[PDB]
């Protein structure tokens, strides 16, 4: 029941950077007892470290870990791409057996702008009184982006949903997604729908806009 | 060899109890190892709930009071999770696993969603450009899945040919109610001269559609 604190929580490591991960115990525990799990999204945790420093089969040398007492950490030499996932420490020393919270690792890339698309409503949902106007903000870096979006000018805040996904496996990169979800009538009674795209690129907004002109 | 896989209803209402079994093959249940029940929560938190040993007696978590109870079917090889008084809390991905040193073996882990929603099937809704996209080098359709319950929602592209440069969003939750999209990009010359439809399903309700996305414009 000792309680583990992991930290950073989150992280971004460019390539080749060494990174340490710690796990504090809030009691003592026998280093034999304290467990590494990598867990890439989609996938169940995978034992990574076992034993404080030896590590589980297939695990590359570039891994490695130390500890004794209070402080366990798991060290990377040099960062890779494949060595983005989350790192969870365990402990089976004490009763029950306890995890940490774990450590998100992300991989830095060349900053990207994101190649936005913005799409109005299907006939399908309007016949059903909904109004939902999508925009996709895809493959780019930082992740810190910032959505607005606007409406014959002005901006609205309310309703608006957004997801994105995890960093990609190929690029590095993220990708986006705004739904602004409206009645089919405050819809009707607007003209041009404005999806702004503020991100760490580009000085001038990545804006991408449709009026609805019926068609 | 050793595998091991979680099997159960992925929705149960509150006060309820949700039952998962670990089908285990390629190893006897009783020939060694502890085999544990862990949770991962949304947010990622991973809490290990207890396990059956080989010989037979069960450890829980304390803080699974006396809700947890765990059991096993020595002739077909698998172990049962009884968890009680249930709530929206115990809304989690549920594994069964082993290991001791270098080697571990998880299940793939299954989703259990605890809610008194009733389930909902999706709208699916085809996501193409305005009357005259210029079209540029490449364009991106969309796809967007509204208002279904409760998790497990597939998307994919033509039937699964359509693989490369497709990007499924994480569904959201918004009025305990799921929404989800996915865009796709193609060259100019591919659409719409190739049919490009969108292939959802929704196994809680039963639901399957495709929805191909006829252009507005041309
Ligand atoms: C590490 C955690 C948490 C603590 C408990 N165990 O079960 C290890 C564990 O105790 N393993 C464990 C313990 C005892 C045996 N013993 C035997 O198999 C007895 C063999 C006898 C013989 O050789 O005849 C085998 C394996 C688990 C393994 C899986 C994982 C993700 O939850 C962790």
């Amino acid at each position: 029941d000792i309680v583990l604190t992991q930290s950073p929580t989150i992280m971004s490591v460019s390539p080749g950077e060494k990174v340490t991960l710690t796990c504090s115990a809030s009691s003592s525990v026998s280093s034999n007892y304290v467990y590494w799990y990598q867990q890439k999204p989609g996938s169940s945790p995978k034992v990574w470290i076992y034993s404080t420093s030896n590590l589980a089969s297939g695990v590359p040398a570039r891994f490695s870990g130390s500890g004794s007492g209070t402080s366990y950490s798991l060290t990377i030499s040099s960062m890779e791409a494949e060595d983005a996932a989350s790192y969870f420490c365990l402990q089976w020393s004490s009763f029950p057996y306890t995890f940490g919270g774990g450590t998100k690792l992300e991989l830095k890339r060349a900053d990207v702008a994101p190649t936005v698309s913005i799409f109005p409503p299907s006939s399908e949902q309007l016949t059903s009184g909904g109004a939902s106007v999508v925009c996709f903000l895809n493959n780019f870096y930082p992740k810190d982006i910032n959505v607005k979006w606007k409406i014959d000018g002005s901006e609205r805040q309310n309703g608006v949903l957004n997801s994105w996904t995890d960093q990609d496996s190929k690029d590095s990169t993220y990708s986006m997604s705004s739904t602004l979800t409206l009645t089919k009538d405050e819809y009707e009674r607007h003209n041009s729908y404005t999806c702004e795209a503020t991100h760490k690129t580009s000085t001038s907004p990545i804006v991408k806009s449709f009026n609805r002109n019926e068609c | 060899d050793v595998q091991l896989q979680e099997s159960g209803p992925g929705l149960v209402k509150p006060s309820q109890s949700l039952s998962l079994t670990c089908t285990v093959t390629g190893y006897s249940i009783t020939s060694g190892y502890a085999w544990n029940w862990i949770r991962q929560f949304p947010g990622n938190k991973l809490e290990w709930m207890g396990y059956i040993r080989y010989s037979g007696d069960t450890r829980y978590n304390p803080s699974l009071k006396s809700r947890i109870s765990i059991t096993r079917d020595t002739s077909k090889n698998q172990f049962f999770l009884q968890l009680n008084s249930v709530t929206t809390e115990d809304t989690a991905t549920y594994y069964c696993a082993i290991g001791y040193g270098n080697s571990d073996y998880w299940g793939q882990g299954t989703l259990v969603t605890v809610s008194a929603a009733k389930t909902t099937p999706p709208s699916v809704y085809p996501l193409a450009p305005g009357c005259g996209d210029t079209t540029g080098s490449s364009v991106t359709l969309g796809c967007l899945v509204k208002g279904y319950f409760p998790e497990s929602v597939t998307v994919t592209w033509n039937s699964g040919s359509l693989s490369s440069s497709v990007h499924a969003f994480p569904a959201l939750l918004q009025s305990d109610l799921y929404t989800m999209s996915s865009s796709v990009t193609v060259p100019s010359s591919t659409w719409p001269s190739q049919t490009v439809t969108c292939s959802v399903a929704h196994p809680a309700s039963s639901t399957t559609v495709d929805k191909k996305l006829e252009p507005k414009d041309c």
